[PDB]
RNA sequence: CCUUUACUAUAGCUUUACAUUGUAUUGGAUACUAACUCGCGGGCGAGGACAGUGUAUGGUGGGU
RNA sequence: AAAUGUAGGUAUAAGUAACGAUAAAGGGGGCGAGAACCCCCCUCGCCGAAAGACCAAGGUUUCCUGAUCAACGCUAAUCGGAUCAGGGUUAGUCGGGGCCUAAGGAUAAGCCGAAUGGCGAUUCCGAUGGAAGAACCGGUUAAUAUUCCGGUACUGAUACUGCGAUGUGGUGACGGAGAAGUGACAGUCCGGCCGUCUGACGGAUAGGCGGUUAAAGGGUGUAGAUGUUCGGGGUAGGCAAUCCGCCCUCAGAGUGCAACCUGACAGUACGGGAUAAAGGACGUAACCGGCUCCCAAGAAAACCCGCUAAGUGUGUUACCCGUACCGUAAACCGACACAGGUGGUUGGGUUGAGUAUACUAAGGCGCUCGAGAGAUUCGCGGUUAAGGAACUAGGCAAAAUGGUCCUGUAACUUCGGGAGAAAGGACGCCUGUCGACAGGCCGCAGAAACCAGGCCCAGGCGACUGUUUAACAAAAACACAAGGCUAUGCAAAAAAGCAAUUUGAGGUAUAUAGUCUGACAC
RNA sequence: CUACCCUUGGUCAGGUUGAAGCUGGAGGACCGAAUCGGUAAGCGUUGAAAAGCUUUCGAAUGAAC
């Protein structure tokens, strides 16, 4: 059967990389919490 | 001006279509179309504010001379054209200078005639004359609102508007609604009907065609549930009480109208 | 420091021993064909006639403790050399 | 969570008063144009102290 | 010592369930301490509009080779998509990108708003679309190949042998359905030429087997198609709308056919040779962005051509990114080497209406536990005397019908239907004669297997085709074409939003919105 | 993922019937593969699968996928 994920990199990028994320007030602040938390990876655009 | 279609399938029995023959040209102008973006019913945030609206054929958009300024300069008419823009059909004239442009077409009007607008143009059907020089008791289309606007009254299929009287600054014009309101004269009319008068006989004749023209199925507010309707509920078929709008807006009777618009010192006699 | 080192491999070796002036070397992975021209006309002071390019991604060496401790060598790009016809070179 | 002629509120709609807001004739009407509003084209039209809006106030208000 | 209490470890059920589609295996050699499973060979079996071949998405080294068998692999393993090391992806033209714009997004001037901010162009971004810059066949590696090599082409720049945009025009530029005529490739048959062999048993020096090839580009203008037809706009112009003198579609578009072609594949013989290894008959939209009909009336901008305003020859050279491998799957989405899901192209032969069905080529596979034995019982299948729905809530399931052609078809009907109504007959092979006719032959059976309607009578509901409770309900529920009522005169009513603003609609009462009824007849 | 919408692309073997205008070739027309579904039965229920398989069945030029 079909499943819920059926990736598409074009997709992924738009919906959560790193540009998008700075775009706006609250994704910058998503981008705080996570450097104070000391992520390696940031957003999905590290992964790449 | 129509074609019944014979039973041969259950949803063509009732189906009933235009001749179509009044046209004489299959194709539009190249220099006075341009193509026509579909909304959904959708506004510019996204959300759907009009239910029923969706899908359907492309369409061009055809670009339709309301305001008719070429005045003094005679124009000919060279095809009759069909417009899925609008009920009525569309007529392309080439003006004496160069210029080109679509107009509503007319009843009676035909290819090879030719058509004027101004102040001192003869009152024939498909000319563009202001109300004061229009004579009393004529048929009319194409009524301005305001002079230079450009025409915003009786302009689909069939419809027609009568002039009975002149008041001075004012002349006094029966509409199709059956309304009675008073018009400034340095406004403009075309004189005759709208034509394509045999639009209001057609029947679909299956729920296909609907789907065809753009439309989405409609339901009804007795078969939903309380929390999408205040008609919903109940355990069976229930009437659903007084008749009412999802917000809850009497659909029976309720006036609309706001009661202190200014127009109002124009409109003479109501029926709408 | 465009050329980081010349290719000898079972493959470039038999090139080169069918066509004389065929050579390889590994090279920067952002330079391009007319500056890798330019090094190794430089360097050898020769004619050379013609440059292929592929680019390479590094092997993943993924080891584990605790687990999954990834790694990756350098990317690198190879460029495959043709000289005036009647021209050679000698890495000794 | 849902319903309503349960209670109490409330968005919205609607009434009047004050502000925006002026001038004549004869208070209350009639009339005017300069506040204010809309159209054309790049001033001319059409309205007009109304309308719209702020504050206060009565009514309505399972839409919430 | 107890909270269906938490972590870690170890028990019991138990050597039990199970080892993941019933497409299938047997033998001989080999390496090896070790072989049901690994390699080679012979036989057998499965797929073959696929379980073969080529891409996209996604994955990211899984690709090839050497070493290794601890762990992983539902068994063992000398094997592996496993571990380690080495190696492997080559472009002026392919796919992208560079150019253009769609939905949408970000904005400029402006507008709105406790803040954070929300809107807002013809501006920019953004392909799933458009580009006037252009390549195809073959061969070679353990692993790449329009990329390397061979042959034959094409496209930009560059060096040596009056122009006209930022404005404004033209072009680009577009639907659905339908069939026909002409006629390639593939494929089949007939018939020559080249090479090779003489095949368990009766017959055959007459046969068996493998070949006898081709694209882009160039030419022709052939089949066939289309054309005999002074005001309305783009070129002589001023910032597209009240003029005058001037060159035409009379030729366009176009298969097939020449040439490219003294390439190539297989097999023999030894890079070279046979080898420059005839031709036919069908078949055949790849002509066709064509033709005809219809209504639901079928993107944008740029490239490329105008206008004014303002002012051939040769040589060299062609940058960037992708290119391995999987990809109806053991490599992607499903925790798994999981019976599921996954877009596009191709897809030989006989049979056939067919891309159905059956059997086969090329190619790919025998599905990572076996061996004995042949109780009960279960899963999936086969047959059955006499009876024939007696079963059961209910003929559930199964059986039965089933093809082509020729006869023949009722009530009722909205005149279309009902209808393939129902009910019947013929069907193989040989001979001759003009698909048919007659005579004859064989069998229980001629539609030969596979494939392939059961039908009829009468009621309730819903007119009809559609839609629905992803995962217990597909219906009489919903929708529907159509009918009524009510609102709305245009900054329309109505909807969204704090507002600005947007939808309605750039529509205008034969229109739009709310609501109930639901073809039709009465 | 799913519901609806917007822009831009693609796909639908073969046969049958015979409307408008002997010809013609319409249709939310017929039979039936691909495909989209999910009627009935059987099976599975520490399943191969947190919804499947086999047989059967519906639609298959359109309100289609
Ligand atoms: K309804
Ligand atoms: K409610
Ligand atoms: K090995
Ligand atoms: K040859
Ligand atoms: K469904
Ligand atoms: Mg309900
Ligand atoms: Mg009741
Ligand atoms: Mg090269
Ligand atoms: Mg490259
Ligand atoms: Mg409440
Ligand atoms: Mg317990
Ligand atoms: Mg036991
Ligand atoms: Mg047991
Ligand atoms: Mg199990
Ligand atoms: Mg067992
Ligand atoms: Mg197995
Ligand atoms: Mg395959
Ligand atoms: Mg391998
Ligand atoms: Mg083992
Ligand atoms: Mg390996
Ligand atoms: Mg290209
Ligand atoms: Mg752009
Ligand atoms: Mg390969
Ligand atoms: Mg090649
Ligand atoms: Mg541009
Ligand atoms: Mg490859
Ligand atoms: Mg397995
Ligand atoms: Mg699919
Ligand atoms: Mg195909
Ligand atoms: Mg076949
Ligand atoms: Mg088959
Ligand atoms: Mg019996
Ligand atoms: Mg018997
Ligand atoms: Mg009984
Ligand atoms: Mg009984
Ligand atoms: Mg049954
Ligand atoms: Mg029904
Ligand atoms: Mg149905
Ligand atoms: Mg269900
Ligand atoms: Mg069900
Ligand atoms: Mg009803
Ligand atoms: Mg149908
Ligand atoms: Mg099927
Ligand atoms: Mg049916
Ligand atoms: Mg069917
Ligand atoms: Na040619």
């Amino acid at each position: 059967m079909k499943r819920t994920y059926q990736p598409s990199n074009r997709k992924r990028l738009n919906k959560h990389g790193f540009r998008s994320r700075m775009a706006t007030a609250n994704g910058r602040r998503v981008l705080a919490a996570r450097r104070a938390k000391g992520r390696a990876k940031l957003t999905v655009s590290d992964e790449f | 001006g129509i074609r019944k279609l014979k039973p041969t399938t259950p949803g063509q029995r009732h189906k009933v279509i235009g001749a179509f023959d009044k046209i004489t040209a299959s194709t539009p102008e190249k220099s006075l179309v341009v193509g026509k973006k579909k909304t959904g019913g959708r506004n510019n945030t996204g959300k759907m504010t009009m239910r029923y609206i969706g899908g359907g054929h492309k369409q061009k958009y055809r670009f339709i001379d309301f305001k008719r300024t070429k005045d003094g300069i005679p124009a000919t008419v060279k095809t009759i054209e069909y417009d899925p823009n609008r009920s009525s059909r569309i007529a392309l004239l080439y003006y004496a200078d160069g210029a080109k442009a679509y107009i509503i077409a007319p009843d009676g009007l035909e290819v090879g005639h030719t058509v004027m607008s101004g102040s001192e143009a003869a009152p024939e059907v498909g000319n563009a004359l202001p109300l004061a020089n229009i004579p009393v008791g004529t048929i009319i289309h194409n009524i301005e609102l305001r002079p230079g606007q450009g025409a915003k009254m009786v302009r689909s299929a069939g419809s027609f508007a009568q002039l009975t009287s002149r008041e001075g600054t004012y002349v006094v014009i029966k509409m199709p609604s059956g309304e009675v309101r008073r018009i400034l004269s340095t406004c403009k009319a075309t004189i005759g009907s709208v034509g394509n008068s045999d639009h209001a006989l057609e029947k679909s004749g299956k729920a296909g065609r609907s789907r065809w023209l753009g439309r989405r199925p409609h339901n009804r507010g007795v078969v939903m549930n309380p929390v999408d309707h205040p008609m919903g509920g109940g355990e069976g078929r229930q009437s659903g009480g007084h008749p009412r709008s999802r917000k809850g807006l009497y659909a029976k009777g309720l006036k609309t109208r706001a009661p202190k618009k200014h127009s109002s010192k124009y409109i003479i006699e109501r029926r709408k | 420091g465009i050329i980081i080192k010349p290719i000898i491999s079972e493959k470039m070796t038999a090139v080169t021993e069918k066509m004389s002036e065929r050579y390889g070397f590994r090279v920067s992975p952002n330079a391009n064909k007319i500056e890798i021209k330019k090094a190794v006309e430089a360097m050898y002071n020769v004619k050379v006639e013609d440059v292929n390019t592929m680019r390479y991604d590094g092997k993943r060496k993924n080891r584990y403790t605790s687990g999954l401790i990834r790694g990756k060598e350098a990317s690198f790009k190879k460029a495959i050399v043709t000289l005036k016809k009647g021209e050679t070179i000698d890495f000794f």
